[PDB]
RNA sequence: AGAACUGGCGCUGCGGGAUGAACCGAACGCCGGGUUAAGGCGCCCGAUGCCGACGCUCAUCAGACCCCAGAAAAGGUGUU
RNA sequence: CGUCGCUUUUUGAUCCUUCGAUGUCGGCUCUUCCUAUCAUUGUGAAGCAGAAUUCGCCAAGCGUUGGAUUGUUCACCCACU
């Protein structure tokens, strides 16, 4: 995978075709956060395969629709688990985020584990996620948000230099 | 001799840290060289007494 | 981690009052007046309350090791405080084997004249950092005392001394030789 | 649920250039009729024309 | 220093962007450069905007942390916002800025003609005034 | 006509990046007041960078050889230079409408003097982060003319300050001189479109 | 030094890799318009002069893009 | 006992360039460069009392000779430093 802009997330179902040994395979469900559904229902098979005895030509999948949050307007808490590969060996790490919604917390996943741990979009798996509540959570730059009444200033604004005239008489003050 | 400026010298002079890498004379509660020739390291022995 | 913001205060007693110019310190008090400029530390300064004077310097965002500058902000002013108000003396004594350390003074305090260290010809004439002034003792052997407002002007002048009486190609285990400072206290005491 | 028919026709086209090409893997690119770079071809979808498009 | 925060309540501008030019009101931070703001009466809805695109004002708003769309409405007219933004000093420069950037051909042929009358008329009465400082500083 | 640049709070290669343009394409720039141009990173890095390029000599003689300059009007100077295709006449001719000085000359102490914020200390830099004056690295490195410049500066920031004394003297008079009456019929249409 | 399979170079220009036998794209009659590939877009030098997004990093030897043109074990209360 | 490296002043290994020719040892003369520092400057550590040594650090600025045997490079000895 690439993780290309902000991921998406897709409820992937999909059973294996009926034998003569087994009729009604049990039909599994996962949860794929991939950019488009080509991706998601090739991530299906990625780690159905992992567990099960099923892969794509001896599988189909019957259903892949994108699920998205049920509350796009509420600020969340999401701690979620991975299982990166590492140059020497793989870890597992829980790690928190904060929110709107819950596909953009791995969208800032991925976008974190590449940057503190060089970790590329396929090295790293995604085990859960879900939304947690204060009280409950371990990381302190997420905890110092939790905050009624919290206030700050913006020191030092710096932003939109060549879009102004690139020669001018006036010394810009950073307020 | 003065044995109490005897041990106010003493302060400052064999009261000490070692290092076996960097060679330096730290203070004698140090864990690290402070030297950055030595990366900091942390095999330190104290002064030797007379 | 890019915290919120930390702060200490510093209470300042009402013999010492404090303006600023902006991340300039100037503290007035009973015996002078000094100043500092912490025009490199990205802070601000805002002295708060009246009749207490109470002094909150609070740094906003930050990384972790200018978190650890907010405290040295407020540390140099406390010791402003007490320069100000009670000053700074380092006693220095001198801590000699077979030859005697003869120490005087050429000029006002500002200059201190060192002969005779560990039996030399060579003389050693330390100035000092203008705002300090020396004091031969009474009442104890070999001592020589320093006092001024600013910490910084006494203790790197204290260790003007120190530096100068060193002893080369020698051991120094043995031959504890100079004259070395012996106590860190004010000149006005008991406050 | 209902999952439809897996397609029968198959649009292919050839994003790859002519040099430096394995013998099993032009030959069935002359049998799709794609021999220049960005020629395409309708293709009926059949288990020995999928594997014909996974050699490529 | 630091006379404005941002907080729950703060009336901010917004600079550019898609809702470039309207106002809104900061009702959430979400982490460290990001924030929920919503301008009920001002036509920007409930979304996250970066603080580098907003612009924080001295208006304030009192209502309770991440409220809903109505709770936010009836503190923007309680206050009313809209009229005391559009009385402010900083509201009239972002008006004349654009007074300007729409004046046409025939109307900047207006301007430039009630201009140099104008600057005659000053610059006679500060040459009236040079004169009449050297007769004050002659005794 | 030209644009006079004054070069201090700047940095080096961001502002030479964009005179090194502006004068291929047939401008002609003033770059003055070098002495004050920072440079990122503290100030014994680029006093190391700038003695290892005087070990830089070609061995059989130093006289034809590369010509290490000393004041900062020559730094910037070869640093622009080394942004321009100096090996054409299309770029002999634009190192030649570049006139870096030092200090601020009696033809440009008294035009208005423009910066850059493409390239500023205070945009460019972040704050925490330490940076060398030119200045300085000039003197460190065999510059004999900083003194007799600072004096030369002082004397002429204090002819200004007269001048400025006087500009808002007329300031102050044409602001109470438009306080008067009757010219309202023409703030009618400027108060309409833009004042 | 010697084999296996496939491609290439030799016989082959062109775009890129600053430089180049073989790398990466792409093979070539003579031209105009369009669009891309690999690679790029501070300035040499065409194009980010985007109000680009999130983090990491300070080097008194910083780092900087397949082949590829320089490093290891071991260590750091340096920071994440 | 191990074990990881560097260097190209050793010797190999290889056979790319040169067979219509690149004059092949050593010394003498002479200039420059490197640092992995013998000495001199400033230093830290000793099982540094002093004297003398020893082990590290910044450092190539400035020095590093006169001879007997030998074609010698290398060696070895006398003497000065
Ligand atoms: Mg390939």
């Amino acid at each position: 995978m690439k993780a290309s802009g902000t991921l998406r997330e897709y409820k992937v179902v999909g059973r294996c075709l009926p034998t003569p040994k087994c009729h009604t395979p049990p039909l599994y469900r996962m949860r794929i956060f991939a950019p488009n559904h080509v991706v998601a229902k090739s991530r299906f098979w990625y780690f159905v395969s992992q567990l099960k005895k099923m892969k794509k030509s001896s599988g189909e999948i019957v259903y892949c629709g994108q699920v998205f949050e049920k509350s796009p307007l509420r600020v969340k808490n999401f701690g979620i688990w991975l299982r990166y590969d590492s140059r020497s060996g793989t870890h597992n790490m829980y790690r928190e985020y904060r929110d709107l919604t819950t596909a953009g917390a791995v969208t800032q996943c991925y976008r974190d584990m590449g940057a503190r741990h060089r970790a590329r979009a396929h090295s790293i798996q995604i085990m859960k996620v879900e939304e947690i509540a204060a009280s409950k959570c371990r990381r302190p730059a997420v905890k110092q948000f939790h905050d009624s009444k919290i206030k700050f200033p913006l020191p030092h604004r710096v932003l939109r230099r060549q879009h102004k005239p690139r020669f001018t008489t006036k010394r810009p003050n950073t307020f | 001799i003065e044995p109490s400026l005897r041990q106010l010298a003493q302060k400052y002079n064999c009261d000490k840290m070692i290092c076996r890498k960097c060679y330096a004379r730290l203070h004698p509660r140090a864990v690290n060289c402070r030297k950055k020739k030595c990366g900091h390291t942390n095999n330190l022995r104290p002064k030797k007494k007379v | 981690m890019k915290t919120i913001l930390s702060n200490q205060t510093v209470d300042i007693p009402e013999n010492v009052d404090i303006t600023l110019k902006g991340r300039t310190v100037i503290v007035k008090g009973p015996r002078g007046t000094l100043r500092r400029d912490f025009n490199h530390i990205n802070v601000e300064l805002s002295l708060l309350g009246k009749k207490k004077k109470r002094l909150r310097v609070d740094k906003w965002w930050g990384n972790r090791k200018e978190l650890a500058t907010v405290r040295t902000i407020c540390s140099h002013v406390q010791n402003m405080i007490k320069g100000v108000t009670l000053g700074f003396r380092y006693k220095m004594r001198s801590v000699y084997a077979h030859f005697p350390i003869n120490v005087v003074i050429q000029e006002n305090g500002s200059l201190v004249e060192i002969r005779n260290f560990l039996g030399e010809k060579y003389i050693r004439r330390v100035r000092m950092r203008p705002g300090v002034a020396c004091s031969v003792s009474q009442a104890q052997k070999d001592e020589l005392i320093l006092e001024g407002n600013d910490i910084e002007l006494v203790s790197n002048s204290a260790a003007l001394i120190q530096q100068a009486t060193t002893v080369k190609n020698k051991d120094i285990r043995k031959f504890l030789d100079g004259i070395y400072v012996s106590e860190k206290g004010t000149v006005q005491q008991a406050d | 649920f209902y999952v439809p028919a897996e397609p029968k026709l198959a649009f292919v086209i050839r994003i790859r250039g002519i040099n430096g090409v394995s013998p099993k893997v032009r030959k069935v690119l002359q049998l799709l009729r794609l021999r220049q770079i960005f020629n395409g071809t309708f293709v009926k979808l059949n288990k020995a024309s999928i594997n014909m498009l996974r050699i490529v | 220093v630091f006379r404005r925060f941002v907080e729950v309540g703060r009336v901010a501008y917004v600079s550019f962007g898609p809702h470039a030019g309207k106002l809104v009101a900061i009702v959430d931070v979400i982490d460290q450069n990001r924030a929920l703001v919503d301008g009920p009466c001002t036509q920007v809805r409930r979304q996250a905007m970066p603080f580098k695109c907003m612009q924080l004002t001295d208006f304030i708003l009192k209502f309770p942390h991440s409220a809903h769309q109505k709770y936010v409405r009836q503190a923007w007219q309680k206050a009313d916002i809209n009229t005391k933004w559009a009385a402010t000093r900083w509201a009239k420069k972002i008006e004349a800025r654009e007074r300007k950037a729409k004046m046409t051909d025939f109307d900047r042929f207006k301007v430039m003609k009630a201009k140099k009358m104008r600057n005659r008329i000053i610059k006679n009465e500060v040459k009236k005034l040079q004169k009449a400082a050297l007769l004050k500083a002659s005794p | 006509q030209v644009l006079v640049l004054d070069g201090r709070g700047h940095l080096l290669g961001r502002l030479a990046a964009i005179v090194a343009k502006q004068v291929l394409l047939g401008r002609k720039v003033v770059v003055v007041r070098c002495e004050g141009i920072n440079i990122s990173g503290n100030f014994y890095r680029n006093k190391l960078k700038y003695l290892a390029f005087l070990r830089k000599r070609m061995n059989t003689n130093p006289s034809r050889g590369p010509y290490h300059f000393r004041a900062p009007s020559r730094i910037f100077w070869r640093t622009v230079r080394g942004m321009l295709p100096h090996k054409t006449k299309r770029g002999q001719a634009a190192l030649d409408r570049l006139k870096v000085f030092d200090g601020i000359p009696p033809p440009y102490d008294k035009k208005k003097r423009m910066v850059v914020p493409a390239a500023l200390k205070v945009v460019r830099l972040k704050p925490t982060r330490k940076f060398a004056y030119l200045g300085r690295l000039a003197h460190e490195v065999g510059w004999k003319y900083q003194a007799v410049t600072a004096t030369l500066e002082e004397k002429r920031k204090e002819k200004a300050k007269i001048h400025y004394r006087k500009k808002k003297q007329l300031m102050r008079l044409r602001k109470q001189a438009e306080k008067n009456v009757e010219k309202k019929i023409d703030k009618y249409t400027e108060v309409l479109k833009t004042h």
